[PDB]
């Protein structure tokens, strides 16, 4: 979070597994693996997206046939905010301790 | 896992934070020495070919992946399909040398010649990029040059590769929410 | 070692295979391992 | 006197013709907390309890082969049914108990088998149905079969909304005979219970 | 820096203004398996996890006393809601976390209390509301209250379909002031989680 | 050997029951790992060929015998006769990959290429049948895909094969009391 | 082991030959061996 010292907000981040429509509201998403924080002296907040799949690995690429999203969704909500309007929440992504890639392939990929 | 935002200290947050249990990682396939050790097909000049690594197409695996390092080191290993004899002159050798057979020439044999070349550049480490010039990379940064009556296929392979200071690497930019390419299917 | 994989010892010396390195007179791993984890928080049950 | 009284949760199910349980494939459920779920799996014990369902009428005109298939898990209105609608991945064994109470003057028999992955069955291959975890129900002897099977499949956990790994399959091997004193028909019911049910990753609310 | 990160099941809820949890009435849940249930009670851990709900807008025109009551358990679409529709008796504590994020240039405060047995409230008795397990939310200091209470009541277990033993009650004690830099309003939400939920005696299916 | 009929407990009855003496069995030839380890000829698509094991004809030895298992595991080993270079992309790779030579391509050599492939499917164990659908088996169940300018002959060979939960297997149905096929004779 | 049969140790590592298995944390044989035999009978000479 990167708002002014007088803006404040709560955010949420659920993870909805595949096989149902993703949530449209935080009340609904509350029933997922969510975690929810608020802006303070500490500006950053990290949250691991859990690995959950019936298989042991999961494809890195989408198939042109499949559109229903096989791995499920992440949804970032905004519970409340306090004179925070127009303030940015910059987001970044990395590997966890246990993230791992496998079977190299040159798939054109520019 | 809250933390201070500007610090740029690494903050990994395990799934333990919400119950849950970190699993076992195995990362052999994304080891640099491993992933870079494959043959990559460069499009040759008909006759004289400097053996630059930057000649590799920047989209290809070995291409784009080598480009993440700003400095690298490897021994090379070219596999080239040609007519006539193939002649490799070291690094920093007059191009007129490419004619004298005493230089490590390899006589023709079906259906390709495969030979390992030593790192031979006068710098400690080569570079994928060089701000002497804001293409346009010092001529000294090479593995030598090959010549044949006609080189047709030419393939580079990095051995022992070491890599230093990672530069960005970038996927193909999708238009739809998923880059929905057609996956191999039974 | 890399993407080599034979049990038999190599036929050529070593100096004739690779170029031989020379000592004179790793980081990102450390960096990754140094990653702070868990909580700045005073956790509750 | 071959009594056997099972129970699952707060239900039970005595029987005085047991002939005994067959364990198919494995006599104990393997590893459950695997790498694919990040340790977010959890057992839901309250799901494990019996539920009844009718199968068919074994009518005296049924020839050999007259088979009926029941893929599992089925339409289930209780807790185990709700689980299916509120978690994305789950795994459980089954514990099946088919009864066909006729009378001891009836003749002929049924075979009851739990077959993994059964999208309908060729006629000629019914002859080798005894390859799967089975039991006979022959009215002169017993009224009930009892079969227990572990969770099987290509994956540690399943998505039941798209994949039903087991089919219960009751087959007529010798036709029923009413004779003088036997029942005119026999209805066949199943009394099934999930076992070692685990679940992972909860769906957002139905809203 | 007064951080506090709760979690319940696979949910969490950090806060950087904690001021700390208040435990009301008892700092640990008493006996659960009593004589009245014949040992047929069972814990349902998966119920214990947070759920959000809006309370009110704290508008600058709200005078003192403007109270809002939330009886519990409420309309709840998830697991804990299903339990209520599939078991006759149950008991659980609560673990409530009311937030009212304004800004530190707002003024005035709310009081948040968990009151047992509250069918609406006389005005004059709002003055003694601090008898119940409470906490203040004063924007110059904190944004969140946090209160934990045990299961209470005349009975070891309850029938929630006919009796709601707790009410959450948020009250305005000093009115909000927007001043120059404070928020124009403040919406107030609750983030509630059942605790140590046990259940007994399952209803027949909805058929 | 009388016994209770419905029990479905195994009851083997030896010839001892009427005098007589059980002999020595040797069963090496009907071991799964052994019997499945042979080359079996699949009929190729001209160019792109997914390496499914279900592509094997269900009458053939390796065909029909693999089909008795509901779940199996093996490492593969294809021997393919082709024109041009042959290129094998792993499992779950875009079909567009089949063009990039960096993927384990094998250059042409008379008169067939034979190479061993690793099991590479994201499931623990593959399946010969799958009731997601009451053909119609998940696209994920494969060993990768090969491509050449023209594959002509293609042969699968299971290595290390493991097999789980036997499904029926069925002989050719005779009309006469003996299926009186013509036996090799001197 | 299978349908392999050479006395010389294999040239390639092992990880480069097969895929390497991984433990985490047979039946029909048992089943066959458990087969009851002989007689339920009270045998006579």
């Amino acid at each position: 979070f990167t708002g002014p010292t007088d803006a404040k907000a709560r955010y949420m981040i659920a993870y909805a597994p595949p096989g149902m429509e993703p949530p449209k509201t935080p009340e609904a998403a509350a029933h997922c693996i969510h975690a929810e924080w608020d802006t303070g002296l500490n500006s950053k907040f990290t949250f691991s997206i859990p690995y959950l799949s019936a298989a042991d690995y999961t494809y890195t690429a989408s198939d042109v046939a499949e559109t229903t999203n096989v791995q499920g969704w992440v949804c970032l909500f905004q519970i409340t905010h306090g004179k925070a309007d127009g303030d940015a929440l910059v987001v970044l992504a990395s590997a966890g301790k246990d993230f791992e890639l496998r079977l190299p392939v040159d798939a054109r990929t520019q | 896992t809250t933390s201070a935002g500007e610090s740029a200290d690494p903050v990994t947050a395990t799934v333990e934070n919400y119950g849950g249990e970190t699993q076992v990682q195995r990362r052999q396939h994304t080891d640099v020495s491993f992933i870079l050790d494959r043959f990559v097909k460069v499009t040759p000049k008909d006759q004289i070919n400097v053996l630059d690594l930057m000649q590799t197409p920047a989209h290809t695996l070995v291409g784009a992946l080598l480009r993440t390092a700003t400095y690298y080191f490897a021994d090379l290993e070219v596999a080239v399909k040609h007519e006539g004899n193939l002649t490799w002159v070291p690094n920093g050798a007059p191009e007129a040398a490419l004619d004298n057979t005493t230089n490590p020439t390899a006589y023709h044999k079906a259906p390709l010649t495969r030979l390992a070349l030593p790192y031979t550049a006068p710098h400690r480490v080569l570079a994928t990029v060089y701000n002497g010039e804001s293409r346009a990379l010092p001529t000294s940064f090479n593995y030598g040059a090959i010549k044949a009556t006609r080189v047709t296929e030419l393939l580079y392979r990095m051995k022992r590769a070491e890599t230093y200071c990672p530069r960005p690497l970038l996927a193909i930019h999708p238009d739809q929410a998923r880059h929905k390419q057609k996956i191999v299917a039974p | 070692s890399g993407n080599t994989g034979s049990i038999i010892n190599n036929y050529y010396m070593q100096q004739y295979q690779n170029s031989m390195d020379t000592q004179l007179g790793d980081w990102f791993s450390k960096l990754a391992s140094s990653a702070f984890s868990g909580l700045f928080g005073a956790l509750l049950a | 006197d071959r009594i056997l009284t099972t129970r699952n949760g707060h239900t039970t199910s005595t029987t005085q013709s047991s002939v005994g349980v067959t364990y198919g494939y494995a006599t104990a459920e393997d590893f459950v907390s695997g790498p694919n779920t990040s340790g977010l799996e959890t057992r839901v014990a309250q799901a494990e309890r019996f539920f009844k369902t009718h199968l068919f009428d074994w009518v005296t005109s049924d020839p050999f082969g007259r088979c009926h298939l029941l893929e599992l898990p089925t339409d289930h209105k209780g807790v185990y049914g709700y689980l299916t609608d509120s978690y994305a991945y789950m795994r459980n064994g089954w514990d099946v108990e088919v009864t066909a109470v006729g009378n001891q003057f009836n003749g002929g028999c049924l075979l009851v088998a739990m077959v993994p992955e059964l999208c309908s069955i060729q006629k000629r291959e019914l002859y080798q149905l005894t390859l799967f975890p089975h039991q006979f129900i022959n009215p002169r002897t017993n009224m009930t079969a009892h079969i227990t099977v572990p969770f099987v499949g290509v994956n540690r956990y399943d998505q039941y909304k798209v994949h039903k790994p087991w089919t219960l399959v009751v087959m007529v091997v010798a036709p029923l005979t009413v004779n003088s004193e036997g029942a005119p028909q026999i209805k066949v019911y199943a009394n099934i219970a999930p076992t070692n049910v685990h679940v992972a990753g909860e769906f957002p609310s139905k809203e």
